[PDB]
């Protein structure tokens, strides 16, 4: 199928508690596979997925000099937005970025991200031609302008055409026996009686891999969007996810409902009623 | 600047059967800033040693992780997460049900 | 394996 990978770092200025904290996350779809924290006792990029571990010495400590180049040059952009922003030195302020690349179903680069946010706000990002830049607000117009005057943009495409897509293929084969196996939810329908009247219905599903899932109710065939209670799809920590969708029924009409669920893992979509 | 409060789902690993091991996992997502205070509580006490993610961000760049830890189900046993966060004006504590 | 990265 089709197939990310995605480095996360976040950059948090501490005023009085030492120089700001840099962490890098690393992901190739929803299994992370590497992570640095600048405020580890000793500093080094970390395996977090079996199928990295068999990736060199030479792997390791270019993956660690990069981020601790990076812990450098993030405390350097929070100095910077802090001044655009006019803001004082003593609050504490984020820098996110986001980046990598996206392959189709054969193998082939669909599109490159990087972007870039300031207390959780959209600041800068690269567009869809990795060539030209949107800024969010004229702060983000001064990194624009000094961007383009040192073609970041064109070492960004560099990147993200070249070595994100050719790392990517490569951890997708090294991992391929979980990185390219989708696990189908386990899935039920539940009753919980609210009242002499109402009770609810849940529609479980559990174990799946990758995250992405679909899970309606649907009544006589149409779909209960705003009477449906979805929660967060959640990890349960053995890589895999849950999810459930509720709704409240009238007593007695538990046969009008059914739970529709889609997920890459299913041949075709399930259809699931209460079964007393 | 502005803030995000943590969405809270406190669950078990693993279906739970009363008498055998499993795993709390308490989830905090959709936050921002970054730092949070999260216990796991058995009957009302911080459970000790609680492992974390590392953490990461949403498309929408708020914050997620996922707290857990090693437990045992029983019929009595009360189990809850106890979340701060700066967008909250005192600890939030959400209960363990096995049905959600 | 990460890019590098550049001041804002």
């Amino acid at each position: 199928g089709s197939h990310s990978m995605r480095y996360f770092y976040t950059a948090m200025s501490r005023p009085g508690r030492g120089e700001p904290r840099f962490i890098a996350v690393g992901y190739v779809d929803d299994t992370q596979f590497v992570r640095f924290d600048s405020d580890a006792a000793s500093p080094r990029t970390e395996p977090r997925a079996p199928w990295i571990e068999q990736e060199g010495p030479e792997y390791w400590d270019r993956n660690t000099q990069i981020f601790k180049t990076n812990t450098q040059t993030y405390r350097e952009s929070l100095r910077n937005l802090r001044g655009y922003y006019n803001q004082s030195e003593a609050g504490s302020h984020i820098i996110q970025r986001m980046y990598g690349c996206d392959l189709g179903p054969d193998g082939r680069l669909l599109r490159g991200h990087d972007q870039s946010a300031y207390d959780g706000k959209d600041y800068i990002a690269l567009n869809e031609d990795l060539s030209s830049w949107t800024a969010a607000d004229t702060a983000a117009q001064i990194t624009q302008r000094k961007w383009e005057a040192a073609r970041v943009a064109e070492q960004r495409r560099a990147y993200l055409e070249g070595l994100c897509v050719e790392w990517l293929r490569r951890y997708l084969e090294n991992g391929k026996e979980t990185l390219q196996r989708a696990d189908p939810p386990k899935t039920h329908v539940t009753h919980h009686p609210v009242s002499d009247h109402e009770a609810t219905l849940r529609c479980w599903a559990l174990g799946f891999y990758p995250a992405e899932i679909t899970l309606t109710w649907q009544r006589d065939g149409e779909d209960q969007t705003q009477d449906t209670e979805l929660v967060e799809t959640r990890p349960a920590g053995d890589r895999t996810f849950q999810k459930w969708a509720a709704v409240v029924v009238p007593s007695g009409e538990e046969q009008r409902y059914t739970c529709h669920v889609q997920h890459e893992g299913l041949p075709k979509p399930l259809t699931l009623r209460w079964e007393p | 600047m502005i803030q995000r409060t943590p969405k809270i789902q406190v669950y078990s690993r693993h279906p739970a059967e009363n008498g055998k091991s499993n795993f709390l996992n308490c989830y905090v997502s959709g936050f921002h800033p970054s730092d949070i205070e999260v216990d796991l509580l058995k009957n009302g006490e911080r459970i000790e040693k609680v492992e974390h993610s590392d953490l990461s961000f949403s498309k929408d760049w708020s914050f997620y992780l996922l707290y857990y830890t090693e437990f045992t189900p029983t019929e009595k046993d009360e189990y809850a997460c106890r979340v701060n966060h700066v967008t909250l004006s005192q600890p939030k504590i959400v209960k363990w049900d096995r049905d959600m | 394996f990460p890019t590098k990265d550049v001041a804002l």
